[PDB]
């Protein structure tokens, strides 16, 4: 969705939002890793399924593939993803506003 | 001949001295280094620094504040020490302008170095700078505009001033929200300047935008074991009594009897005295009791049996803030209930902030004391937010004390420099050159502001100088795009006190450093 | 003339020397190109691609680029 | 594979005899099922040499040009006369140039 | 190196190269006012570019193939 | 990169190291099992002598600095 | 506009790159401890104390990191633990990946202020997306609570 | 990242590199120090220096010549080495002007430092200086007077 939003944008903002989306892609890749699955193919299949409208498509480690995960009973509260995204963005914004280190 | 370059040696081992050229070189080098360090953290587009302590604690600090940057650095150059103390005094006097005053002093000393290279006696430079400082002072004073009579215009000025102060800091992300917060917090002080009445509570977690100014008051204390956790229409009594193994203050007293039965009787008498004290306290007809000191177990259960909240160990700041916010009187004797005023509030309860529990006072009577809850993602973010909020509150309180305001964005510096140049053009001698250097530094300030944003600083400063020469006295830098604009229309205002203090302190430090022609160091310990 | 101790830096130095010996010009472009290629390969590796696959893809793209250069080249007298 | 049995105190001579028997059987099987062509066809022999060279080359940094280098190696060995002396194949290394710039001199 | 914005200039030049068939459009490093290197007479030998690409690719492959270091 | 003031082991290295430590602990007491097992004699570097067959006693007297071996000792 | 302002210093760029590299190293460190197939790390401090853990906050706090960006990431994990209690590994991974992308963005020649505002816009859009994807839940449903608890414990 | 400010160390023991700020600062400090040292020995009222060799012979030499002053000093700053070699070459080509060329180069580099502080790309400075040098050389040639005919 953020890739689409960046496509709707213009200038350097579009590039930055594309970078944001590509950075968000890391967690599915890491989940595909550590599980023996091929990260590239798994991430591409997830992206295709989500583009098709399967909002609940996720990495299924029991079957070693990708399937709906609500039937796998893998759910988490919203104030985990929301909190993580907000806090990570705030920390990155704070770090970006730094240009020198002074030794006390 | 000199002390160091003499065939006989007049010094202890490790003690040295630096004559005219060498002392001036070291002083100028130190001042220029300080100015270069503190700058680039100036203006809306300035960046922050990292103060990585090398000590045992290895404390990590991220800040845009010039005073805090200059405080926590190991400085051995004496002129750098002078500039650091200047910045600290600037922070003590007003909350803002630390970076501005340090950079102005450094630029003045750089111009002094150039003038000395041009074979000009430093006393001539000092006289010219005194004249230029005077001229700029009346220029700025005549530039000031006051809006304290009109309440709506004064409120708008406060909004603009807080926004301008917060523009440089990390709070610029939510400048609108934080500016409204700070203005409300200062306006709740009812004209009192005690910033200690405003409490900033930093709780980790949550976004920076989740920070809010509580409508009542918050306390970080606890309640007794068997006491209510919530009362409505509270009648608070704030006290400073001991109520902890309360001893009669006759230090020479002792208990000396001949039987343990008498010891038990004396112990029961002590407990009875404590019970009578609690009864006297309860005679005031109270719901919540707040004590500055500790409250031991017996008075705790005595309060619990009476259904009275007993908040203990609320320090001097705590009881002062509670008295300010609720209107109570800090009492220590309870023989005249009619002469002690009880604080009141609509509701007392326990709130859940983060993973911690706090006592919340709602619907307070007076409210001349504020608590601000700061939420952030890191400890460094919280500390920097607290520093920025403190700067904003200090500037707002100063503006409340003196409502005269001047336009920021380099408009004031351009106006001062134009007045200085006008004075210099009708003055003969090298003092004219000294005053021109003064004007050059004053112009160099907004030049640095523009450079920090990657703008065409030379072109912008030339345009500003031309506009001020023409007659446009309100022209200033428009940092949104990179042009010049009207500061009155764009709402960039500053406190007249802050700019006057910056100018005068910078001139004073430059003058005292320039007077030095010999640095003599004792043997270090 | 650079006093390096890392072996990969020595490989970069040898690459520049090779470009100088074979051609005599472009000894700076090769280093920048190699650095860019390795920088991209870093993010490719972070996504779980075998480095041999990256090398094979680089070889394929290099063949394509060389053919394109031959195509768009111009002759002088 | 034989470490667990060694840990149990099995006599090493038994393990040695088992290895010898298994190795003899394996070598005999390799000789038996190895594919050979009794035609002495020049084209077939050249193709076999090229394929063997490619297989021996498809593990090194020159595996991208394995067909090229296999053709070169086969040509060199075929034009070697009767003893296939390694000293009769010069190997000159010249810095610079692509791998495809390498050449075999007749 | 010329002070221009890298991404914007490169993107505009690439878009111009795609729009009109002209593989000679490059970066106006000297600010001559034109992006066409043919009029600017910026000429490079084809052998040089081919060698650059070849050598860079081979060295990158060689570095990518290393997965162990055993310095003393 | 990490700039952690310490040593780090990852992957097959740490797994094999833990297996080696556990195997060493097992080999220490493997010879004192069953009726044909034989006791050991521990000298406590001040002349104190402890002759025992009990596994727990042997593992308590021994001083161990690898945490996986410590896990087996507490087991 | 022509040549533009010459970047005199280039030291801010070095500091910014160093911070990004430190954060990326921290993420790559706690990258293999994520998900139901993650594995525990083992931390032995200056004393003899030994910790076996999968909690990202615990891993980050236990090992001294010595780099300001890494310490800020540790504080970030602590804040996420305070507000949520899980996702402490995910938030650090996300921050590291964001800064890794910032490396290329800055190298492209984008001021590290356009990047911040663009990231804020992306965060707001992502919050909207996540809220749209969410589903209401009431505490009367024990099955959802059990599924959430099991999902939390799946990685330990 | 930088060749020195990177987590991996790419240098031998004792190797060192200095990036934009440090390189420009060292060059400007060295050149300005050389110019300040050799100046004050310029013009009819210039003074002389004393050169004390620290070697075994401890040779003593008082002089006003800029080239000899710059030749017999221990210079480690590379930009100062450039200026010293320039002065030596000026001495080789013509007898005089050794002090003037060094002072002029030092003043030019000081102005360059100011311009860099003013956020001006050094390539622009070089182009402007090339044009200025062409103009100044043309003017000086146009101002020359020849008297070789009349004895
Ligand atoms: N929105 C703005 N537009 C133009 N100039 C501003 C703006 N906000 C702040 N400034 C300028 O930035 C300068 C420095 O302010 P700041 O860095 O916040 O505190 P300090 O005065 O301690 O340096 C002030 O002199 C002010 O004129
Ligand atoms: N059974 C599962 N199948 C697929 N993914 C899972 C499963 N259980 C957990 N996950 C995912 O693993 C991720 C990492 O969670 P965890 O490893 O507990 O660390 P943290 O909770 O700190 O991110 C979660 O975002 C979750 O979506
Ligand atoms: N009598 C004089 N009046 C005015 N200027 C002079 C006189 N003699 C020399 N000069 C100037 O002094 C400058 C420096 O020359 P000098 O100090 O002799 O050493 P150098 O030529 O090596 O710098 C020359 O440029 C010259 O123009
Ligand atoms: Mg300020
Ligand atoms: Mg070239
Ligand atoms: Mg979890
Ligand atoms: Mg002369």
């Amino acid at each position: 969705r953020l890739t689409e939003y960046s496509r709707t944008l213009s200038g350097m903002e579009s590039y930055c939002v594309r970078a944001f989306a590509d950075a968000m892609e890391v967690i599915p890749s890491t989940l595909a890793e550590n599980a023996g699955l091929n990260p590239i193919s798994t991430v591409t299949e997830l992206r295709n399924r989500h583009a098709q409208g399967e909002k609940t498509a996720g990495i299924n480690v029991r079957k070693g593939g990708i399937s709906n995960i609500l039937e796998e009973l893998v759910v988490q509260p919203l104030l985990v993803s929301v909190s993580a995204l907000t806090l990570a963005t705030e920390t990155v914004r704070s770090i970006l506003k730094i240009d020198d280190v002074v030794n006390t | 001949a000199s002390l160091s370059l003499a065939p006989v040696n007049i010094f202890k081992a490790g003690a040295d001295e630096e004559r005219a050229e060498t002392a001036r070189l070291t002083s100028f080098i130190g001042a220029i280094a300080i100015g270069d360090l503190v700058k680039s953290t100036l203006g809306p587009k300035g960046m922050d620094k990292i103060l990585l302590s090398s000590g045992r604690d290895a404390s990590l600090m991220v800040t845009n504040d010039g005073a805090t940057i200059l405080k926590n650095i190991g400085v051995d150059n004496p002129a750098a020490k002078v500039l650091v103390d200047m910045s600290r005094v600037q922070d003590d006097e007003v909350g803002d302008g630390t970076t501005s005053v340090t950079v102005l002093a450094a630029e003045l000393l750089r111009e002094a170095e150039s003038l000395i290279a041009k074979k000009i006696h430093p006393q001539t430079i000092i006289a010219g700078w005194r004249e230029a400082t005077k001229a700029a002072r009346e220029a700025l004073l005549s530039s000031a505009v006051d809006h304290g009579s009109d309440e709506v215009k004064f409120r708008q000025d406060l909004m603009n001033i807080a926004g301008t102060t917060l523009s440089s800091k990390l709070l610029t992300h939510h400048k609108d929200h934080f500016t409204k917060l700070a203005v409300e917090a200062v306006l709740r002080l009812k004209g009192s300047g005690n910033l200690e009445a405003i409490h900033i509570i930093k709780k980790l977690g949550g976004s920076l935008a989740d920070s809010y100014l509580d409508e009542g008051f918050l306390l970080d204390k606890k309640i007794g074991v068997n006491q209510p956790k919530r009362i409505e229409n509270a009648k608070i009594l704030i006290a400073n009594t001991g109520m902890d193994t309360d001893k009669i203050k006759i230090f020479g007293s002792r208990v000396r009897v001949d039987s343990t039965a008498k010891v038990a009787e004396i112990e029961h008498a002590e407990k009875e005295k404590m019970k009578e004290k609690v009864e006297r306290i309860l005679k005031h007809g109270i719901n919540c009791f707040i004590n500055r000191q500790l409250i031991y177990n017996y008075p705790e259960q005595l309060f619990g049996a009476a259904g009275v909240m007993a908040i203990e160990h609320a320090d001097f700041a705590g009881v002062e803030r509670l008295a300010l916010v609720t209107g109570g009187e800090i009492a220590s004797t309870f023989d005249h209930p009619e002469l002690v005023k009880l604080g009141s509030c609509k509701l007392i309860e326990e709130v859940m902030i983060g993973e911690d529990k706090l006592i919340h006072f709602s619907g307070v009577a007076l409210g001349e004391a504020c608590t601000i809850v700061l939420r952030g993602a890191t400890q460094q973010i919280l500390d920097e937010a607290e520093r920025s909020l403190h700067d904003a509150l200090c500037v707002l309180a100063q503006t409340v004390k003196d409502s005269r305001t001047v336009y920021g964005g380099g408009c004031s510096e351009m106006l001062m420099a134009h007045a200085v140049t006008q004075l210099a053009n009708r003055t003969p001698g090298k003092e004219a050159v000294a005053m021109e250097s003064y004007a050059k530094a004053l112009r160099m300030l907004p030049t640095i502001i523009a450079d920090n944003a990657g703008y065409d600083s030379a072109d912008l400063v030339a345009q500003l100088r031309a506009a001020h020469s023409e007659g446009n006295t309100t022209a200033g830098l428009d940092m949104r795009e990179g042009t010049i604009g009207d500061m009155a229309i764009l709402g960039i205002t500053e406190s007249f006190q802050v700019k006057r203090q910056v100018l005068l302190s910078a001139a004073e430090a430059a003058e005292v450093i320039l007077r030095v022609d010999n640095i003599i160091k004792a043997a270090p310990r | 003339m650079m006093d390096v101790d890392h072996q990969i830096a020595k490989l970069m130095v040898e690459l520049s020397k090779s470009q100088d010996d074979e051609i005599g010009d472009g000894t700076t472009g090769v280093v920048v190109l190699a650095g860019a290629l390795l920088e991209e390969a870093e993010q490719l590796l972070d996504r779980g691609i075998h480095p041999i696959r990256i090398a094979d893809g680089y070889e394929q793209a290099a063949r394509v680029a060389i053919e394109h250069l031959d195509k768009i080249s111009d002759s002088v007298l | 594979q034989v470490k667990p049995y060694v840990e149990e105190g099995l006599h090493p001579q038994i393990i040695i005899r088992a290895f010898r028997t298994a190795t003899q059987l394996a070598v005999n099987k390799i000789k038996e099922i190895a594919v050979t062509v009794k035609k002495a066809d020049k084209v077939e022999q050249r193709k076999l040499l090229e394929k063997c060279a490619m297989t021996a080359l498809s593990s090194k940094l020159i595996s991208q040009q394995k067909a090229f280098f296999a053709k070169m190696v086969v040509d060199a060995v075929m034009m070697l006369d009767d003893l296939l002396q390694l000293k009769m194949i010069g190997i000159k290394k010249v810095q610079g140039g692509a791998l495809e710039d390498s050449q075999l001199v007749a | 190196n010329s002070g221009m914005n890298p991404i914007q200039t490169m993107t505009e030049v690439r878009a111009r190269q795609v729009k009109e068939m002209n593989p000679a459009l490059g970066i106006d490093c000297l600010h001559k006012g034109t992006n066409d290197m043919k009029q600017q007479h910026v000429i490079e030998t084809l052998i040089g570019k081919k060698q650059q690409i070849s050598l860079a690719t081979q060295m990158v492959r060689m570095i990518l193939k290393i997965d162990d270091i055993r310095k003393p | 990169p990490l700039s952690v003031f310490g040593d780090r082991s990852t992957g097959e290295t740490i797994r094999s190291q833990n297996v080696m430590a556990a195997a060493s602990i097992a080999n220490i007491v493997k010879s004192s099992l069953g009726p044909v097992g034989l006791d050991k004699m521990l000298v406590d570097d001040i002349g104190d002598v402890t002759i025992t067959n009990d596994g727990a006693t042997i593992l308590k007297l021994l001083e161990v600095e690898h945490p996986a071996a410590k896990v087996l000792c507490e087991l | 506009r022509g040549k533009g302002a010459y970047q005199d210093r280039d030291k801010p760029a070095q500091i910014r790159f160093s911070n990004i590299s430190a954060a990326k190293a921290v993420a790559d460190a706690i990258r293999t401890s994520l998900g139901p197939k993650g594995m525990d790390k083992m931390i032995q401090d200056g004393k003899g104390d030994v910790t076996i853990t999968n909690d990202g906050a615990t891993i980050l706090k236990q090992m001294q990191v010595l780099h300001p960006a890494a310490r800020m990431l540790v504080e970030l994990s602590k804040a996420q633990d305070i507000e949520a209690g899980d996702g402490t590994t995910s938030v650090v991974i996300i921050a590291g990946s964001l800064l890794d992308s910032c490396t290329k963005l800055l190298q492209k020649g984008i001021h590290p202020t356009i990047i911040s505002e663009s990231f804020q816009k992306a965060l707001e859009k992502g919050i909207e997306i996540l809220t749209d994807m969410s589903r209401p839940v009431e505490l009367s449903d024990r099955e959802t609570l059990l599924n959430s608890a099991t999902t939390s414990l799946n990685s330990k």
